[PDB]
């Protein structure tokens, strides 16, 4: 069980990934880094449950030695080392591409694919959904009051209020995962509306779609 | 798009050794200066009023970062840079309306700015590989422009 | 059209690259062969191997211009007319093989005086060699 | 530099031209739309569905700026002055896009006129349609 | 390289009505017209001090013919190609000595010889489709330069 | 069993393949168009045993239909009909595809892997090789006289006395079969001397090698 630290965050439970091996503390590359690999992580240092994985060194680069490359755990492996990925060193990544982690500390929001960020309180900020393990955007394309009218009802933040476009509370950093989002309004969740194939789009996160609820 | 066993080592060699955040800052900076009319693509970047001023525009260097970063999805797969830039193909034909003519502009600076920061581990064959890269992420960009 | 602070720039970076007349032509030549293979297509009578000294010989000679054109940069057309019928009406050149060997030549200076190429130069250079282009490609259309 | 044959061979291709502004250059612009898909970067704003008024009234422009150069032969840069700040200056043409419109011009003009466009009057055309590119690209080079 | 059922219906459409003999002369003689300098590669061919020599020229008829001609080995197996300009490719590199920039050149002559002889079946679509297999055989025949 | 004519040859037994179909004289395609085909019309006019099968109008280009096209001839058919083929004028190709033939007139041996043509007789000529039941020249790349040498006496002419170069006796018509042929002098046929691959070349037909023997 290799050792994990968080090093240049704001504190011990969120900052740059890093692993200790053959007496070296080294990074981590991002291929392949999702919130499975970042349950893990959370788990060992005991910060909680993982709110996101950010990829391409949000937290600054490392530098020296890049140990581990396309992580794919389960999710619930012990350590770091317990997941199947490139062999220690082997690498052809750089450390732009540096995986981070953010974890809860104490408080408890995951629920459930759906949240709002960069907002004072939860019923404000640009959408994010969950999806395959990665938090993702929205792009504003085709973004009515209708489909921000969903995304209030489903974290029971009453009606909605406004739909900002243009990133209104801050840009994205990772995943785009929706576009052209069509709904009628009256869906359940996000993911029931008629919208492009997941990954899908023509967009960059100076787009990424908002939502205003009351309040 | 055929790549041989030491182009793929060339490129995954220097793609370990540079300073990314510093050469794509230089790279897009340089772009804006060298070819003065690309700076209309930017004008939400604020203060592009001289060489100088374009150097320590700090959205120009967040920018250029973030540009020579996306090479790096195609370093990590040579084999499969059509679909990874699939994304973007759409995004700077029709939400950017860039003439596609413009990729061989930033490519070929790239090269100028992996050449100054490497020297002479910056060999003739080394920046044939890379001229390649430049050219194929280049050609993958412009792939879908209706 | 190399306004005042271009021709200044352009003379400064030739002062570190005059004594480098063979030096600097042979890695130009050999790097435009080397990740532009269809330039080869003009010389198929040469040693194109590493290191000839038809390339060594031939490289001293293209840069030997380029030195002769940064001196006389009011007037680039009469200083390098004998080579324009040479490029443009003898040989013919398909003037997108100027707009390379401009690039692999900014290349070489690129590794040898990171220096001295700040992009202020930088523009200044292209601004140069795309008019020496203009000159070895012009009578034509 | 447009013998006095290259004169005589454009000038009288634009006699069976010159009543087709608008049709020839509308098809003239949505060939090049369809076959160079790129080219649409540069009209956004525009409708360029199949016989939109945008189309016409703009197709109807480009080739009534190359009537009027075909009659002031003798002095293209100057008839054109007005033009080339607008495509090299303001808006900044790419100028490997007007050997495009200039390619699916020449197609228009094949199509509806074959018998006039000898090889010889091919070559004058292209040797005059290079000339306007070039004057719509002097602010650069 | 992607062909869809509509662009292959052109092709298609089109080559069974070609008169290749009288297109493939035509093209190539607007070739050494047009663009002068070309006459270098066909110095054997005897007569090219004219225009109209140009066109009266047996092995410019003959020579003219057998290019369009090869064009049909890419129409009759459209997604196959590379291989099959492959042969040719290496010839016109380390035998003709031929820039593959002018490969661009013939094709675009041959879209405008196409355009003349075929009056209203040559539409905006059809031009699309044949300037595509222009300029994927081009690409074609510059893929094995050494 | 159609009826089979050729049209615009030396005489009856060579010209350009033309089928009855439908009461209407069409061409054949010269796609997948060899000896095979040939040998079939050769027997079913009785014109002996096919000597070539020319591609791509060599006795000029047919009007109107063409009715086969892509003819898989095992070689032995009674007519051109009883070939696998692309159906009745269904195909892509144009009339300068058009297929022709060319026999002997008489019965006669196979001619062998092997023949001198162009020249004044049978020992002296341009090389072409059988290969793949096609008619194929041999590039002049290099190409010494210990190349005519197997030439010469595989067809029992003596020995070589040149190996012209450059086309001597004049250009070969459709397929090269041979580049950078190196043979020692002692095999037995040109198919067991260093080349590269069948079909590979950096060549064309103003390149073909020939021999010149006793004669
Ligand atoms: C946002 O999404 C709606 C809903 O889409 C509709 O319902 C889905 C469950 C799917 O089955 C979709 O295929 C389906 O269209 C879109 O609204 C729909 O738009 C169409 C086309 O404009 C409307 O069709 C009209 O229908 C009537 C006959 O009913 C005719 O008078 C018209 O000629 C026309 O065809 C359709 O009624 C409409 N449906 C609703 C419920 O509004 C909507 O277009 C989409 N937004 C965008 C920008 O695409
Ligand atoms: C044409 O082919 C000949 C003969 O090639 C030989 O025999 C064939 C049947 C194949 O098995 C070939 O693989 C085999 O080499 C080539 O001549 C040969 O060239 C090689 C390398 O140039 C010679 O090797 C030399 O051998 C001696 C030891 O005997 C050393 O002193 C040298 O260092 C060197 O390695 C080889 O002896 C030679 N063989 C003969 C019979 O001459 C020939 O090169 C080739 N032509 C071309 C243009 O490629
Ligand atoms: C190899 C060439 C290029 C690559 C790899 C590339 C890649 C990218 C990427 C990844 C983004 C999104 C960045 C983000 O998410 O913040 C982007 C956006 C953008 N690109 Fe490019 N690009 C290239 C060429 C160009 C050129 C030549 C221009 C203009 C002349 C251009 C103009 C822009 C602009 C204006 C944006 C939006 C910037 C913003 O508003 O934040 N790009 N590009
Ligand atoms: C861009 C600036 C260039 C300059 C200043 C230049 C200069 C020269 C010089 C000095 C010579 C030799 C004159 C002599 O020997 O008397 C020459 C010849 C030649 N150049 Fe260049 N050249 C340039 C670009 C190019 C390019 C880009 C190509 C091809 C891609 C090219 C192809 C040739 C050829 C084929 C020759 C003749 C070779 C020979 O003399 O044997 N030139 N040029
Ligand atoms: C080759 C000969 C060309 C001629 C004679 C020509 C002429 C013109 C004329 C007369 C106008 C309208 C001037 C005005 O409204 O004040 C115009 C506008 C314009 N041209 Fe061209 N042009 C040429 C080539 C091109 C090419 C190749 C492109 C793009 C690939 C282009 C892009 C534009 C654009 C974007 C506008 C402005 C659109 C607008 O006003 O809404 N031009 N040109
Ligand atoms: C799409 C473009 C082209 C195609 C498909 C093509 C195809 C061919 C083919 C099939 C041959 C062999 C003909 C034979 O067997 O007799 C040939 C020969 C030749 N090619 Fe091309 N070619 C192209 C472009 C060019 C260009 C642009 C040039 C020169 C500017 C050129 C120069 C030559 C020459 C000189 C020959 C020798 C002809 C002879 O000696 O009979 N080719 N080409
Ligand atoms: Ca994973
Ligand atoms: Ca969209
Ligand atoms: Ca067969
Ligand atoms: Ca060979």
């Amino acid at each position: 069980t290799a050792e994990v630290r968080l090093v240049d965050g704001p504190n011990r439970c969120s900052g740059r990934v890093e692993v200790l091996h053959n007496d070296v503390w080294g990074t981590v590359c991002d291929e392949g880094w999702d919130l499975r690999e970042a349950r893990v992580v959370c788990r060992q240092l005991g910060c909680g449950t993982a709110l996101s994985s950010p990829k391409k060194s949000k937290y600054g680069e490392g530098k020296g030695q890049i140990w581990l490359s396309d992580l794919d755990c389960k999710g619930t492996e012990g350590s770091l080392s317990n997941c199947k990925s490139k062999p220690w060193g082997e690498n052809i990544c750089n450390h732009v591409e540096d995986a981070s982690v953010e974890c809860s500390g104490t408080e408890i929001p995951e629920p459930g694919p759906l949240r709002l960020v960069g907002g004072p309180n939860r019923c404000a900020g640009r959408v994010e959904v969950l999806h395959e393990e990665q938090w993702g955007s929205v792009c504003h394309d085709e973004w009515d009051i209708n489909d921000a009218q969903v995304v209030c009802k489903q974290l029971g933040c009453g009606d909605a209020v406004l739909a900002p476009i243009a990133a209104k509370f801050g840009r994205g950093t990772d995943t785009i995962w929706l576009d052209d989002v069509n709904c009628t309004g009256s869906e359940a969740s996000l993911s029931e509306c008629q919208a492009r194939p997941w990954g899908d789009h023509n967009c960059y996160h100076g787009e990424d779609a908002s939502a205003i609820c009351s309040d | 798009v055929h790549w041989t066993a030491e182009e793929k080592q060339l490129i995954t060699g220097l793609w370990g050794k540079v300073n990314v955040a510093e050469c794509g800052a230089e790279a897009l900076a340089r772009l804006l200066i060298v070819y003065p009319w690309t700076q209309r693509f930017f004008a939400s970047f604020g203060n592009l009023s001289s060489p100088t001023a374009i150097l320590g525009n700090p959205m120009v260097r967040a920018h250029g970062k973030k540009v020579l970063t996306s090479f790096g999805d195609a370093v990590k797969n040579l084999d499969n840079i059509k679909n990874t830039f699939s994304q973007l193909s759409e995004l700077h034909c029709d939400k950017l309306h860039v003439d596609p003519e413009n990729f061989r502009l930033l490519g070929d600076i790239l090269i100028i700015v992996l050449a100054a920061h490497f020297s002479k581990d910056f060999t003739p064959e080394c920046q044939a590989a890379w001229q390649k890269l430049v050219r194929v992420v280049a050609h993958a960009l412009a792939r879908k422009y209706h | 059209v190399l306004s005042a602070a271009d021709k200044n720039n352009v003379k400064g970076i030739f002062t570190k690259i005059a004594g480098h007349a063979e030096e600097y032509g042979a890695e130009t030549l050999e790097r435009m062969f080397t990740t532009y293979p269809p330039t080869k297509t003009y010389f198929p009578h040469f040693d194109l191997s590493h290191g000839s000294a038809q390339i060594k010989g031939h490289g001293k000679k293209v840069v030997a211009a380029l030195i002769e054109a940064a001196n006389h940069i009011d007037d680039i057309a009469g200083t390098l007319s004998k080579l324009s019928d040479l490029h443009a009406h003898k040989l013919r050149v398909d003037p997108v093989n100027f707009k390379l060997l401009g690039q692999c030549f900014l290349v070489v200076v690129a590794i040898h005086h990171p220096a001295a190429l700040t992009p202020e130069v930088h523009a200044s250079l292209d601004k140069f060699l795309c008019a020496v282009g203009t000159v070895l490609t012009a009578k034509y259309r």
